[PDB]
This record gives structure tokens, C-alpha cells and sequence, in this order.
């Protein structure tokens, strides 16, 4: 058996890497964590540092408040037994508000009312960690492409529970908080709309979904393949192209006659990811908005 | 035509058949003896595609669907225009797809890299396997497999998933899912982590791995680093795949129910199975 | 014509600029085209090269812009073995020293990677400040065995990746008492030794050496790299 560079054969370590400093304001940073020799098998040994500034701590805090919401909903459920809860888990559903209160914020706290205090709470939540994102990478003097990438996932979430709802004109179409319940609404999204498998945009996302999982294979095993070159090394082969950085590329020219560079595959790599949420979002804000059956809207066209 | 870097790599050598017999190029393609077999079965499984097309009569692409034999076919062998063509469609796409690895497998060797991307690929071949002959075999039928049509093999996937109530309930389906949802989280985030460092804020020079080691580690806590983050996208991608198959090769096969029967073993426990309110009680 | 139609047109249209535009990217390095004596190809695609973009090098080491005018910047010891091309380039000496094929190396810099900090990226942990093993087979002073299944030499030093705390290449001290550099990707750590299956214990002593005993520059890596994984193909007579 050859090396295959999959987990490592001898760790080192030395003192904890602080990190660069840039424009990073160090009072809101912690210490740092302990080594993981188990981690280090596979990649970094190091935990932390991690950064603890103002929106980390409104995100964490509100990102709690919706956890505890839910939970707290889950144990009224349960009559406040450990036995069910544990028993039911997965069953237990925060659900919204019924059609009849429309998009009012007046539903009673058992008939829906929770659901939206959950609901703000997750909101505040994710917009502040996409905060965090852009300023993490600012304060590092970075390009601003992970909270871009991060915007089209929000955008997903945000027609799911929010935008396409209040088009609909009711609450009672957004998703509840609930291991199976949010499976059957899936389920349930598809046969009202006449087959979510004959929305296009649905079609599309699934793939760039599937080309995802393609591309990642194909990516991670061109450079482990490439690694007996330095070829894990992205940054500097970008700067000073070496033999990793063609042997890889060549690879792929004999293959099937095109290739990429060192830098080119990670845009074809994050437009691939970002276009899932991204079609997606656009299919499901459609449904039951402009169309309400898309078999049949299907066949009226190709 | 050469890549500016390309030719000082053209050298003889790496084949595993053939010798030097087809040991060259056409444009950017390498042959090869697996370039020539690869060629052979798509050519004819192209044909009896088109076959298959003037049976049906129709030229619509969205409309040709090449459909496996009557489940009352058994394993047996059909009819072309009854299952036949499906049956030897299913043989050259086996063959052109494992053609096109051992080809790959020559190419490592010509260029002196690692194997790594003919065994990724071969988990995708272990996928389709899966659902023409893996699973038929067990159940006992060839027409338990896909159609080879554009939206028939949608209808297939719906027909077989409603068989079994909500598929969603299949726990082997949960993992699966998670491993393709976690795989285009890891890929848009290292794509973006990438190019945020090559090219940063304007009036700035390049960054280092070490922001971008810095810019993870100030983000959740943790940095997996420039390696692992390779590693990573390739067992979440295989995980995903090897999952698939798991879920389906043991539907229909060792269960036969619907699948959210499976956790109501959960839920029947004597022990609480029994008390009042709550879901299941 | 309704809204949805709309939109899916104009996703595709959307799709079809996007495409044009990542395959223009990944244009900046290898264009254009040329033919096997070197002239730019004729037929060179219905994509344009990309108009030049430029990086700014950390720690004063200069600027990049791609696409520029390529050379390889070092001799090509291979002959053209027909008038059509299409068919492989013959060595005209021997492919492990003159590096080519899968022994092939890239005139990078003759620079060491620096880290964030400007300083050496890669080091021998006998000069680097606290670090040391942390687990799995301590390889130092482990003997090095070959395909030919002889000895080649002895671990002397580990050499690693400051910055992300990783072992890249094992120091190997030969019979003559020099040293080598071997890439930890293409060795095993065994209990009793470490197995190179790359080479024969004979071709350890052809490891290209690198100019400084505490440092590893860009272009020593190549050519290190290369040469171990060009054994593959051109040690095989001894495996
Ligand atoms: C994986 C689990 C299911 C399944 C479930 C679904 C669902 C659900 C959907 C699809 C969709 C598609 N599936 Mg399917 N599909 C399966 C098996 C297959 C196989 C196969 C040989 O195993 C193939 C070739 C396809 C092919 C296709 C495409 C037509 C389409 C987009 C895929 C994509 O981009 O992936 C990622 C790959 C890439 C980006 C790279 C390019 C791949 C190219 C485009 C594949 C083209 C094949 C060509 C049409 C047929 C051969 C032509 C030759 C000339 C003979 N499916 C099995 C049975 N598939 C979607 C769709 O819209 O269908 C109409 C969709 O919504
Ligand atoms: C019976 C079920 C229906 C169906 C109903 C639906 C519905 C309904 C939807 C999908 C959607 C999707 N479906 Mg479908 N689907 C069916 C059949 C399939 C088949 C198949 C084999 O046939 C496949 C492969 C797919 C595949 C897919 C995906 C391409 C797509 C979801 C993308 C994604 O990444 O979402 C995952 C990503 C997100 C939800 C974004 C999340 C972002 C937020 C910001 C994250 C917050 C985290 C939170 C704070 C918690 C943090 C915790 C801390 C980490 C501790 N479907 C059938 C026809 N499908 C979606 C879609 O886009 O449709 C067009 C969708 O809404
Ligand atoms: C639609 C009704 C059911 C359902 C029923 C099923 C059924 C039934 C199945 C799945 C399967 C899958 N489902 Mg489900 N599923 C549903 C809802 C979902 C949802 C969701 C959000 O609700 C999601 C995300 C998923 C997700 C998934 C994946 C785990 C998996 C498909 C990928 C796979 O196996 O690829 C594997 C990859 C391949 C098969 C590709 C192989 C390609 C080959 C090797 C080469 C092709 C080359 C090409 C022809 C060459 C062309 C020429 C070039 C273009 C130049 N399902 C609902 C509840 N689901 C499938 C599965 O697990 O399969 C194992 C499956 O059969
Ligand atoms: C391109 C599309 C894909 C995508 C991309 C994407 N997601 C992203 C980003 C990007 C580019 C980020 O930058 C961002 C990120 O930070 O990544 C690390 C994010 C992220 N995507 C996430 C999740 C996620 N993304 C998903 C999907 C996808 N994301 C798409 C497939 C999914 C699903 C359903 O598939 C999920 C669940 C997060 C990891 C992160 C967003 C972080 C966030 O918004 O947090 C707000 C909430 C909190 C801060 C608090 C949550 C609290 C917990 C719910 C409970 C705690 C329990 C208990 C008290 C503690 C446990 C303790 C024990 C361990 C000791
Ligand atoms: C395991 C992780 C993922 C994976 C990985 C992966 N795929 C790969 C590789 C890797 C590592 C390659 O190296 C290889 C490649 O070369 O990529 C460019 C490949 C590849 N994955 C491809 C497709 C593909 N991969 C997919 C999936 C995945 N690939 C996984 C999710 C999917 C889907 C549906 O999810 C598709 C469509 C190809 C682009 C390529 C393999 C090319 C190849 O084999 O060429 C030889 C064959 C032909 C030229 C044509 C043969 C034609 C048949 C004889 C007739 C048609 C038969 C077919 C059954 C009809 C189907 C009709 C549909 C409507 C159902
Ligand atoms: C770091 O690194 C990285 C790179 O790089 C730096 C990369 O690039 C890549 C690669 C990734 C990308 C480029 C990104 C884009 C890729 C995707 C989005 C994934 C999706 C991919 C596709 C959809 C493309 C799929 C296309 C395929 C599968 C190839 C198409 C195939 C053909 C057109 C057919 C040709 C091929 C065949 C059949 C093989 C055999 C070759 C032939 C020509 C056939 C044989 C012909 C003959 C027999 C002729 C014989 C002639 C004779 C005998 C006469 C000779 C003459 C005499 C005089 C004697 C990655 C991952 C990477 O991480
Ligand atoms: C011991 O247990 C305790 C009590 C400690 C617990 O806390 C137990 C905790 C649990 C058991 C956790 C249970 C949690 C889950 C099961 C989570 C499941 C969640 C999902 C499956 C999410 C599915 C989708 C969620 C969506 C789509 C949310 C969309 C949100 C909206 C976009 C936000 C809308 C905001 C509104 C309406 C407020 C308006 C705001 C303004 C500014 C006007
Ligand atoms: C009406 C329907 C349209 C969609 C609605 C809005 C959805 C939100 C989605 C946002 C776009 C998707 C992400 C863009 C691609 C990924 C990022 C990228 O590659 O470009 C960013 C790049 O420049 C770097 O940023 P800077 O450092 O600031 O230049
Ligand atoms: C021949 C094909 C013609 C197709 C028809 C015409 C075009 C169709 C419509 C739209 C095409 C949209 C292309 C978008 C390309 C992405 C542009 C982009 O991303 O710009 C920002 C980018 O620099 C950031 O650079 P970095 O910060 O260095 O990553
Ligand atoms: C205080 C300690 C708290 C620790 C809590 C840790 C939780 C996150 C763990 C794993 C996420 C990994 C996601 C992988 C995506 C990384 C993308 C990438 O490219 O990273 C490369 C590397 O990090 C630089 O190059
Ligand atoms: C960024 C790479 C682009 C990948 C292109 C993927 C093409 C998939 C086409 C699927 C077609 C879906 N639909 C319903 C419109 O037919
Ligand atoms: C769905 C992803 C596939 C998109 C296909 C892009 C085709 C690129 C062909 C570029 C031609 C390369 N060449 C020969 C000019 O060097
Ligand atoms: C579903 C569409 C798949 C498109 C596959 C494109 C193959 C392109 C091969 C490029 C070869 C160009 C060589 C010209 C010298
Ligand atoms: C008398 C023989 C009748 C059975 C023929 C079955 C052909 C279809 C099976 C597909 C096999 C795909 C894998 C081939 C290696
Ligand atoms: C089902 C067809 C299989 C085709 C052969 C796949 C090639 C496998 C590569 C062999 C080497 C793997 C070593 C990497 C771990
Ligand atoms: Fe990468």
C-alpha cells in the first residue's frame, strides 16, 4: 500500500498559532482551546482562537432564545414529562399561526403566537452572523466572497419563511420548527403544487446539488492526487505556477479536453454551490405565487 | 494543440494494455487502449439509442424513454424492442463508464500522480450499479429499474419513493442528505475562502494561508486547514454517494413497508409506549 | 409568456454569460495554444484570452499579471518522434536528471514560501522554536528502505510547515553523510522503517540538494518533487 495522503502519519506541534492581526481588534478574541490529537489525524490539531465581538454575542444570544422557544414549546407538548419528550422527540411540532389570522401578529401564544416570537428571534439571529461574516473578512483586509456566498443560502430560508408567506398572504404557509413536521411540510409542498419535480428552477438546483458533489470529488481527489507536489498549497501556486498546478491541469486537458487554473476552479467551485440556493430560492417563490401547478404548467409548455 | 507548459509531459510510457500501440493523442484527448473502448460502447450504445428512437417515433429528445423489460421478465433476457435495448443500453453505458476510469488510471500514470480521482469516480459508477443491477438482482426483476428517458426516470424515482410512503422517513436517506447539503456548504465556503485571499480588498496585497486560517478561526473557532479542507470536500462527497446506495439497496429488499414505520420501533418501546397525551400515547 | 417562463429564459441566458465568463478565467495561465514546435496553434477556440489582471506579492516580493507572455525558462530534453502530432516526445537523455515527463520540474522562484509574518514557511524542526512530534511514529533515526528493499540512509530531521503545524518533508542522511530532502507524501512511516516505494536505495543520491541546510526554496521543491515521483515510471527496472 502507497501513502494515499488521507489521514496523517506523524503529527507535529508547536506553540499555539495566534493568528494575524491585520485590523483585527484583539481585546475580543479568547485564548485558545486545547489540541485535539483526534482532529489532527485528519486536519488542524488547534482549537481556537475564536473572535467575540458585539454581533457574535447578539447572534449567539438571540440563536439561543430561538433554541430555547422551541424547546420550551417542545416540553408543554410533552405535559412536562422527560419520558415523553425523549419518547416524541422528533414528533413535536412549533407550528404557525392557522390561515385565518392572515398576517396578523394577534395569534393567541398556543395557536401561533410562539412560532412567531421563534421565528424573530432566528431572524435577528442569522442576519447578525452574516454581519459577522462580511466584518471577519474585512477586518482581515479579505475580499468580501463568503458573506456573498453566505446570501444565497439566506436567500432560500428567507422565501421559505418570510417572503413567499407574505406574498401568499398568511403565515400559515411558512415551515414549522420540527424534526418530522418540517419533512411532511416538504412533502406536502410538492403535491399541492401539481410535482415539484417538474419546476424547472427545482431541476436546476438539483443540478447544481449533484454537480456540487461532482465537483468537490473531482476538486479534493485532483488535489490529494497532486499533494506529493505541494499541491494543497493554492495560494502560492496562484503567485508561481509549479508542477502540481499543471500535472493537475493536465490531468483534466486528457480527460476531457478542457481544463481550469489554480484560481479558476474555486470560481467554478462557488458559483456551482452558490446557484442551489440561489435557483432554488426563485423556484419556490414562484409556487403558488404565479403558478399553481407545475405539471400542468409543464405541459402547456416544453 | 499544447498547453505552453504541456510538452516537456508528453512522454511514452504508463499504458496497462497495449504498449505503445495507442499511446497517443487526438487534440487535448489521450487515447489510450481504454480511449478506444470508452469510444466502442458509447458509439454503440449511441446507436441503439437511436434505434430505440424510430421504434418509439419520435425525434423530441424530451420525449425518448428507453424502458426496461415487464416485470413478468424476471431476470431474463427480452425482446429489443420489449426491454431488450434497455438491457444492452445497460451493458455498454457499464462498460463505457468503467472504460473511462481505467483510462483515467492510465493518465495518473503517464503524469506521475496519485489515484485518487479514478477511485472517487468509481463510487459514482457503484451508485449507478446500484439501481440497474445491484438492486433489480435482489428483488429478483429487471423492470424494478430506472427508464432511460429525461422525465420518465423522474416519474420512476416518485413511483418507487410513494411505494414506501414519505421516502423521507428512510434514516440511511437522512444521512445522505445531510452529506450532500454539508458537501455544497464546504465547497461554497472553500471556493469563497480561496478567492477572498487571492484577491482581497482593493489597495491590498495578496493574503497568506494564514488568513485564511485566521479568517476560520475568528468565524466559528476552528480552522481545518488547506489540506484537510481537501480531504474533507472528498469524504462528504463519497459519504453522500455511498449513503445513496446504502438507502436504496435495502428498500425493497430487506424492508417493505413505509419507512416511518421504522422509528415507531421508538415509539412502541413497553416502557413508554403507553402513557397518555404527549404524540404517541 | 408568463412570469415564470421569464424568468427561466432569462436563467438561461444568465447561465450561458456566466460560463463564457468562467471559462475566460481559467484561461490565465497555458494560453494560447501552441503547436508541438512551439508556434502559436492556429485554431485556438471560440473563447478570447482574458484581458491581464494583476496580483501585488505579500512581504515585497513584486507583482503577477496573467495572462502574460509564457516561457518554460529551462531546457526541454525530449525530440519529436513524428511529423503528425498527437504522438509522444521521446527522452534524448536520461528523464529523471533532466527532469521530464513525470520527472518534470517548473522554474518557480528560487525563493523560499514565506508565511503571514514574512518568515520562512518551511523549516527543519531542529531550527524551529518548540516544535516537536505529538503523535503517531516518531520516524527520526528510523532507517530508509527502497524498492529494492536496501537501505538508503537514516532519518536526521523532520522538516515542517510552521504555519499549519504539518510534516512535509523527511531529512535523510546518506551513506556519504549528505542529506535529502524526501516529500512525506510519498513515503511510509512503518513501525521499524520508512518505505520509499518511489525509488530503488540507488537513486536516493540523485535527490537534487538544496543550496541552504535551513531552508527550501520554491524551485528545490520542484525538482525534489518531481524527481521522487518521476521514479515511478523510471526506477520500475528495479521494483
Ligand atoms: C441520482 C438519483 C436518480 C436520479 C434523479 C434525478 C432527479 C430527481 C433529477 C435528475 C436530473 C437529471 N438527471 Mg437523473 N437520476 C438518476 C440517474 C441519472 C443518470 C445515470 C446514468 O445514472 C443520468 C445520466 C442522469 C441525468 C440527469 C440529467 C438529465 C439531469 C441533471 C443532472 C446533473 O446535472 O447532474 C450533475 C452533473 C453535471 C452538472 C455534469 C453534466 C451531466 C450531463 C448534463 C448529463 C447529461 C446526460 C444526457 C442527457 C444523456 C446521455 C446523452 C448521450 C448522448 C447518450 N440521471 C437516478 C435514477 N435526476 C434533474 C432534471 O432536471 O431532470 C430533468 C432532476 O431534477
Ligand atoms: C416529496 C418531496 C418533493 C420535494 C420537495 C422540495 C421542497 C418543498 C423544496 C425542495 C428543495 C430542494 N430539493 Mg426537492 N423534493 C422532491 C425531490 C427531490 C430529489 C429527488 C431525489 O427526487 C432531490 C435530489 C431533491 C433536491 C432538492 C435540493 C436541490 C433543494 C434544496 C437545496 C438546499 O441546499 O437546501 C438546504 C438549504 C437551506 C434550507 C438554506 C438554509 C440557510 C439558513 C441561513 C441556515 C440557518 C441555520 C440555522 C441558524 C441553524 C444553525 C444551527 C447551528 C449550526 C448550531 N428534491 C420531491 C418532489 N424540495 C428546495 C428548493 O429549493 O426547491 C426548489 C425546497 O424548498
Ligand atoms: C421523489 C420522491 C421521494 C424520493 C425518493 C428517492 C428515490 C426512489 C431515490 C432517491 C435518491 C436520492 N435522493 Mg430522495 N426522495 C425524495 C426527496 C429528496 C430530497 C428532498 C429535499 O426532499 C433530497 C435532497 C433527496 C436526496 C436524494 C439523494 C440522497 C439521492 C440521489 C443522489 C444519488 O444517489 O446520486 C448517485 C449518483 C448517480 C446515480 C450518478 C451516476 C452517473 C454515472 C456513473 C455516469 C453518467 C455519465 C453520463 C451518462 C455521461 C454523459 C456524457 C457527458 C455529459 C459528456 N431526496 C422524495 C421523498 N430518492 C436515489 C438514490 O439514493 O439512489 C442511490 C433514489 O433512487
Ligand atoms: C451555498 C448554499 C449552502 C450554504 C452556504 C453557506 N452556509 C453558511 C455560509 C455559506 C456560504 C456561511 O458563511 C455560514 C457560516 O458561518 O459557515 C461556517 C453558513 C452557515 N450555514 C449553517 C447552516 C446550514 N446551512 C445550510 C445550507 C447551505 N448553506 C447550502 C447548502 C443548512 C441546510 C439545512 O442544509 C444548514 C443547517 C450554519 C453552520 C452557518 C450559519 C450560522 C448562523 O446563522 O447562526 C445563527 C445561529 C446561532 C449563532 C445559534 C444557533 C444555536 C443552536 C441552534 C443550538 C445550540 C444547542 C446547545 C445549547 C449547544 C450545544 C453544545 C455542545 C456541543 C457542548
Ligand atoms: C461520487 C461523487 C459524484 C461524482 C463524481 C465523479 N463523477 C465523475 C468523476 C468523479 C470523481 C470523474 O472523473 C468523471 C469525469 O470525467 O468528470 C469530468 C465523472 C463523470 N460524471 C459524469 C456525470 C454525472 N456524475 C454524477 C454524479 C456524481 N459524480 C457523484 C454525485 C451525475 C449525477 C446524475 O448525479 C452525472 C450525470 C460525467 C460528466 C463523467 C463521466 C463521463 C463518462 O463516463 O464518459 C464515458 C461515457 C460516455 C461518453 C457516454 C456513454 C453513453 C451511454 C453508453 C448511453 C447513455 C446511457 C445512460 C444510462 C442514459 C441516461 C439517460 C438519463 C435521462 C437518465
Ligand atoms: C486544481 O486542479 C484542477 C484543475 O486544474 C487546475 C482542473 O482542471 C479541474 C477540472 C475541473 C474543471 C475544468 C471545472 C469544470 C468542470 C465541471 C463543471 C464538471 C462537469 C464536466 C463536464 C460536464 C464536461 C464533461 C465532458 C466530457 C465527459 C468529455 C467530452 C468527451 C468527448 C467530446 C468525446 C471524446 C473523448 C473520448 C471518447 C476519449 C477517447 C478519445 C477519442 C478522440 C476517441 C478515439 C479516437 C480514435 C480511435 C482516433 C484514432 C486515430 C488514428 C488511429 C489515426 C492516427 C493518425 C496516424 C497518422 C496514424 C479540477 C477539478 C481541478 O481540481
Ligand atoms: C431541555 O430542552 C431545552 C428546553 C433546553 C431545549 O431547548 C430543547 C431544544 C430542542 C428540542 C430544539 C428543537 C429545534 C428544532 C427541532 C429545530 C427544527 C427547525 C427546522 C427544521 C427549521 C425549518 C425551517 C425554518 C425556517 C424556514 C425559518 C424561517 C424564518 C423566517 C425567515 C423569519 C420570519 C420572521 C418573522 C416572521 C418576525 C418578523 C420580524 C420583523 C423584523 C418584522
Ligand atoms: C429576484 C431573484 C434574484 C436573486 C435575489 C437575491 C439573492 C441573493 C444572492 C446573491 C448573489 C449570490 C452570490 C454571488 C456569487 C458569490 C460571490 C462572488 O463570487 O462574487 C463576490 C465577489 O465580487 C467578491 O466580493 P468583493 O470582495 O466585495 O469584490
Ligand atoms: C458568448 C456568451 C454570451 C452570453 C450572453 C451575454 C451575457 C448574458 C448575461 C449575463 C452574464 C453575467 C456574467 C457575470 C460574470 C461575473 C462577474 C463578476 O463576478 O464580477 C465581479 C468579479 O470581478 C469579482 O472579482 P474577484 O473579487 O477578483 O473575485
Ligand atoms: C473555541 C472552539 C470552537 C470550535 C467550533 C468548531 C465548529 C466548526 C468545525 C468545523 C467546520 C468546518 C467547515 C469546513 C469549511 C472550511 C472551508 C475552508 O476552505 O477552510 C480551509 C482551511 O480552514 C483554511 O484554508
Ligand atoms: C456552473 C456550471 C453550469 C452547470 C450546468 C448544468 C446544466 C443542467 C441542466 C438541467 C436542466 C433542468 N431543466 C429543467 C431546465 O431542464
Ligand atoms: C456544464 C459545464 C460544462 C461547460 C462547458 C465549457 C466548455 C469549455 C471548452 C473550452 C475549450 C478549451 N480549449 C480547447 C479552447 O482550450
Ligand atoms: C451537456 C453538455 C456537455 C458539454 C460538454 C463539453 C465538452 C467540451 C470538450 C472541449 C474540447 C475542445 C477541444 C478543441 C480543440
Ligand atoms: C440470456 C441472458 C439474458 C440476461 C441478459 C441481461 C442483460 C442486462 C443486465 C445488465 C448487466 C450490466 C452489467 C454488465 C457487466
Ligand atoms: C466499478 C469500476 C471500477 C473501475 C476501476 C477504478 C479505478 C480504481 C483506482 C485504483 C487505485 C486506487 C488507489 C486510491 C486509494
Ligand atoms: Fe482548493
Amino acid at each position: 500500500a502507497e501513502y494515499q495522503n488521507i489521514f496523517t502519519q506523524v503529527q507535529v506541534r508547536g506553540p499555539a498559532d495566534l493568528g494575524m492581526t491585520e485590523d483585527v481588534n484583539l481585546a475580543n478574541r479568547s485564548g485558545v482551546g486545547p489540541f485535539s490529537t483526534l482532529l489532527g489525524w485528519f486536519g488542524n490539531a488547534q482549537l481556537g482562537p475564536i473572535y467575540l465581538g458585539s454581533l457574535g454575542v447578539l447572534s449567539l444570544f438571540s440563536g439561543l432564545m430561538w433554541f430555547f422557544t422551541i424547546g420550551i414549546w417542545f416540553w408543554y407538548q410533552a405535559g412536562w414529562n422527560p419520558a415523553v419528550f425523549l419518547r416524541d422527540l422528533f414528533f413535536f411540532s412549533l407550528e404557525p399561526p392557522a390561515p385565518e389570522y392572515g398576517l396578523s401578529f394577534a395569534a393567541p401564544l398556543k395557536e401561533g403566537g410562539l412560532w412567531l416570537i421563534a421565528s424573530f428571534f432566528m431572524f435577528v439571529a442569522v442576519w447578525s452572523w452574516w454581519g459577522r461574516t462580511y466584518l471577519r473578512a474585512q477586518a482581515l483586509g479579505m475580499g468580501k466572497h463568503t458573506a456573498w456566498a453566505f446570501l444565497s443560502a439566506i436567500w432560500l430560508w428567507m422565501v421559505l419563511g418570510f417572503i413567499r408567506p407574505i406574498l401568499m398572504g398568511s403565515w400559515s404557509e411558512a415551515v414549522p420548527y420540527g424534526i418530522f413536521s418540517h419533512l411532511d411540510w416538504t412533502n406536502n409542498f410538492s403535491l399541492v403544487h401539481g410535482n415539484l419535480h417538474y419546476n424547472p428552477f427545482h431541476g436546476l438546483s438539483i443540478a447544481f446539488l449533484y454537480g456540487s458533489a461532482l465537483l468537490f470529488a473531482m476538486h479534493g481527489a485532483t488535489i490529494l492526487a497532486v499533494s506529493r507536489f505541494g499541491g494543497e498549497r493554492e495560494l502560492e501556486q496562484i503567485a508561481d505556477r509549479g508542477t502540481a498546478a499543471e500535472r493537475a491541469a493536465l490531468f483534466w486537458r486528457w480527460t476531457m479536453g478542457f481544463n481550469a487554473t489554480m484560481e479558476g476552479i474555486h470560481r467554478w467551485a462557488i458559483w456551482m454551490a452558490v446557484l442551489v440556493t440561489l435557483t432554488g430560492g426563485i423556484g419556490i417563490l414562484l409556487s403558488g405565487t404565479v403558478v399553481d401547478n407545475w405539471y400542468v404548467w409543464g405541459q402547456n409548455h416544453g | 494543440a499544447l498547453l505552453s507548459f504541456e510538452r516537456k509531459y508528453r512522454v511514452p510510457g504508463g499504458t496497462l494494455v497495449g504498449g505503445n500501440l495507442f499511446d497517443f493523442w487526438v487534440g487535448p484527448f489521450y487515447v489510450g487502449f481504454f480511449g478506444v473502448a470508452t469510444f466502442f460502447f458509447a458509439a454503440l450504445g449511441i446507436i441503439l439509442i437511436a434505434w430505440s428512437a424510430v421504434l418509439q417515433g419520435t425525434w423530441n429528445p424530451q420525449l425518448i424513454s428507453v424502458y426496461p423489460p415487464a416485470l413478468e421478465y424476471g431476470l431474463g433476457g427480452a425482446p429489443l424492442a420489449k426491454g431488450g435495448l434497455w438491457q444492452i443500453i445497460t451493458i455498454c453505458a457499464t462498460g463505457a463508464f468503467v472504460s473511462w476510469a481505467l483510462r483515467e488510471v492510465e493518465i495518473c500514470r503517464k503524469l506521475g500522480i496519485g489515484y485518487h480521482i479514478p477511485f472517487a469516480f468509481a463510487f459514482a459508477i457503484l451508485a449507478y450499479l446500484t439501481l440497474v443491477l445491484f438492486r433489480p438482482v435482489m428483488m429478483g426483476a429487471w423492470g424494478y429499474a430506472f427508464p432511460y428517458g429525461i422525465w420518465t426516470h423522474l416519474d420512476w424515482v416518485s413511483n418507487t419513493g410513494y411505494t414506501y410512503g414519505n421516502f423521507h422517513y428512510n434514516p440511511a436517506h437522512m444521512i445522505a442528505i445531510t452529506f450532500f447539503f454539508t458537501n455544497a456548504l464546504a465547497l461554497a465556503l472553500h471556493g469563497a475562502l480561496v478567492l477572498s485571499a487571492a484577491n482581497p480588498e482593493k489597495g491590498k496585497e495578496m493574503r497568506t494561508p494564514d488568513h485564511e486560517d485566521t479568517f476560520f478561526r475568528d468565524l466559528v473557532g476552528y480552522s481545518i486547514g488547506t489540506l484537510g479542507i481537501h480531504r474533507l470536500g472528498l469524504l462528504l462527497s463519497l459519504s453522500a454517494v455511498f449513503f445513496s446506495a446504502l438507502c436504496m439497496i435495502i428498500t425493497g429488499t430487506i424492508w417493505f413497508d413505509q419507512w416511518v414505520d421504522w422509528w415507531q420501533w421508538w415509539v412502541k418501546l413497553p416502557w413508554w409506549a403507553n402513557i397518555p397525551g404527549g404524540i404517541n400515547g | 409568456f408568463d412570469l415564470a417562463s421569464l424568468a427561466i429564459y432569462s436563467f438561461w441566458i444568465f447561465l450561458a454569460g456566466l460560463i463564457y465568463y468562467l471559462q475566460t478565467e481559467n484561461m490565465r495561465e497555458g494560453y494560447p495554444l501552441e503547436n508541438e514546435d512551439g508556434t502559436p496553434a492556429a485554431n485556438q477556440g471560440p473563447f478570447p484570452l482574458p484581458k491581464p489582471k494583476t496580483f501585488i506579492l505579500p512581504h515585497g516580493r513584486g507583482t503577477l499579471t496573467v495572462p502574460g507572455p509564457e516561457s518554460e525558462d529551462r531546457p526541454i530534453a525530449l525530440a519529436r518522434t513524428a511529423v503528425s502530432e498527437g504522438f509522444p516526445h521521446a527522452p534524448t537523455g536520461d528523464p529523471m536528471k533532466d527532469g521530464v515527463g513525470p520527472a518534470s520540474w517548473v522554474a518557480r522562484r528560487d525563493l523560499p514560501e514565506l508565511d503571514g509574518h514574512g518568515h520562512n514557511k518551511i523549516k527543519p524542526m531542529k531550527a524551529a522554536a518548540g516544535f516537536h512530534v505529538s503523535a503517531g511514529k516518531n520516524p527520526i533515526g528510523l532507517p530508509v528502505r527502497g524498492c529494492d528493499l536496501e537501505i538508503a540512509g537514516k532519518v536526521v530531521d523532520i522538516w515542517v510547515d510552521i504555519p499549519e503545524q504539518m510534516a512535509r518533508f523527511l531529512e535523510v542522511e546518506l551513506k556519504d553523510g549528505s542529506t535529502r530532502l524526501l516529500p512525506m507524501q510519498m513515503v511510509k512511516v512503518q513501525s521499524n522503517r520508512v518505505h520509499v516505494n518511489a525509488l530503488s536505495s540507488d537513486l536516493f543520491a540523485g535527490i537534487p540538494t538544496i543550496k541552504s541546510p535551513t531552508e527550501v526554496t520554491l524551485l528545490e521543491e520542484d525538482k525534489i518533487c518531481g524527481y521522487v515521483a518521476g521514479g515511478l515510471m523510471y526506477a520500475a527496472p528495479k521494483r
